[PDB]
């Protein structure tokens, strides 16, 4: 009665991820910089790729 | 419980029915187990595979 | 309270019914017609519904 509605809701967005992480846990993979202002890109403990920028937390 | 037959996968021909929402397969083994002197269950042991519906 | 599912294509309806006994169904069958169907195509539907990915 409620598998017969066949009803999934995939994951696919923000876990909302890193403020459930520790700052000093977090490590700076690159950069990328030009016209649509500077950004940085930084590496979870569990792996993940983030970018980030001036103003964002 | 390796009292049991394998297998999950298979075409089915309806015989009976009572579940309008269950497709059973077959029993697919059932084997009464008597116990020992230690103790009893004397119960038929059995399997099923069945496919509900939706 | 009554007959359960419907589903069309513009060609056909199948539809998922239930009814009072070898009556109703009787009556209601008779309403409509009655066949021999022969060359059975087998299409991606049927799999389908064999799949539950299709809810019936």
């Amino acid at each position: 009665d409620e598998l017969g509605p066949v009803n999934a809701n995939p994951v696919a967005a923000c876990n909302e991820p890193l403020c459930s992480f520790d700052l000093d846990q977090l490590k700076l993979v690159a950069v990328v910089t030009g016209d649509a202002s500077p950004v940085a890109m930084v590496e979870d403990p569990a792996g993940r790729g983030h970018i980030v920028r001036r103003n964002t937390r | 419980v390796e009292m049991l037959t394998s297998d999950a996968t298979i075409e089915e021909f309806p015989e009976a029915q009572v579940s309008p929402f269950f497709k059973n397969i077959d029993l697919q083994t059932a084997k009464q187990v008597g116990g020992a002197q230690v103790g009893v269950p004397i119960l038929v042991e059995f399997k099923i595979t069945m496919t509900s519906n939706y | 309270v009554w007959v359960k599912t419907f589903s069309e294509n513009n060609n056909a309806v199948s539809i998922d019914g239930s009814a009072v006994s070898h009556d109703e169904v009787a009556e209601f069958m008779r309403g409509l017609n009655g066949v021999v169907w022969t060359p059975k195509g087998m299409g991606r539907l049927v799999d389908r519904r064999r799949d539950s990915k299709t809810a019936r």
